[PDB]
Order: structure tokens, then sequence, then C-alpha cells
């Protein structure tokens, strides 16, 4: 289809070694979390247990693509 | 030699093989014997 | 050799398959049935 097309081509030429904006400006990252459970807070080892669902977002100039279709939603494959 | 002729012989049989496919793969099932040597049985818990 | 015919198939239904797209990525809903068979619940 067209989405393999898409995901075929913002992998060419791409570096996984560098962020964006490499050597222009730092990424801004912005962050949520979603605590399922905040779990038995035991004070022999002074720790406490969290399940949560961490999300970041930010921007990447180079995952840029132009179509009729607005998000690409994926798996952990890519 | 004696090496590279074994060598040669494991990359032939090695090459297009299909690790998808179990022996006779559209055919009769193939039979697997099993033994087992038994070292130790360490701990039986309740 | 009845084992090249099976690889060509393999081969075939993975020539140009994208395992990062659910199938009817563009025209329906997938719809996955589930099963459970549960051989132990455990302690």
């Amino acid at each position: 289809g067209d989405v393999t097309v898409i995901l075929n081509n913002l992998l060419e030429g791409y570096d996984n070694k560098l962020r964006p904006d490499i050597g222009v400006k730092p990424t801004l990252i912005h962050t949520d979390m979603y605590v399922n459970s905040i779990g038995p807070v035991n004070a022999i080892n002074m720790e406490y247990t969290i399940d949560i669902f961490f999300a970041q977002t930010w921007y990447d100039r180079r995952l840029k693509f132009n179509s009729t279709i607005k998000v690409l939603r994926l798996n952990s494959n890519m | 030699s004696n090496m590279s002729l074994v060598k040669e012989t494991v990359d032939r049989l090695l090459k297009g093989y299909d690790i998808r496919l179990r022996p006779d793969f559209g055919g009769p099932p193939v039979a697997v014997g099993m033994n087992i040597d038994i070292a130790s049985i360490d701990m039986v818990s309740e | 050799d009845n084992t090249t015919v099976f690889t060509r198939i393999l081969d075939r239904l993975l020539d140009g398959y994208d395992n990062r797209l659910r199938p009817g990525l563009g025209e329906r809903v997938t719809e996955v049935k589930t099963d459970i068979f549960v051989t132990s619940f455990g302690p």
C-alpha cells in the first residue's frame, strides 16, 4: 500500500544515532505519565514499586511525510 | 584435505535449507526419540 | 524434492510483506479472536 511507501521513504538516509537538530538546537521532549499503581512501599530496602505508562513526545524533522493520512500508528517494530 | 572437505559438505548441507519446515513437511510425521540422563533432582519443595 | 515448493510458497508470502502494518490498514478493522486455555491456575 501507501503506508509501506511512506515508512520506507522515512527510513532512507536516516541515522538513528543522531538526535534531531544535532548541531542546531536542543530537542524539546514533552513527557507524560499514567500511574497504574504504586506498589508496596517497604522501608527495609528503602524503595517502592510503581507501574506507569511513560509517554514521550518530541519533534523529528526527518520523520516528516506528505500524504492524506495524518498519523502513522505503529508497533514496537519501528 | 580432510577439513575443507567437511567444510564444503556442511556448507552444501546448509545451503538451501529451510529452517521453517520440518523434515517431510508435507508428508508423513517425523519420529523423534527421547533420552534423558538425570543428573540430579535438587529440591522437592512442598 | 517436495521441500522446495513449500519454501517457494513461504518466500512468496513474505515477498513485499510489511510486518509494521496491520491487516486491512486502509479498508477495515482488524478483528482478533482470542482464546485462553488455562493449563494450570497457579498459586
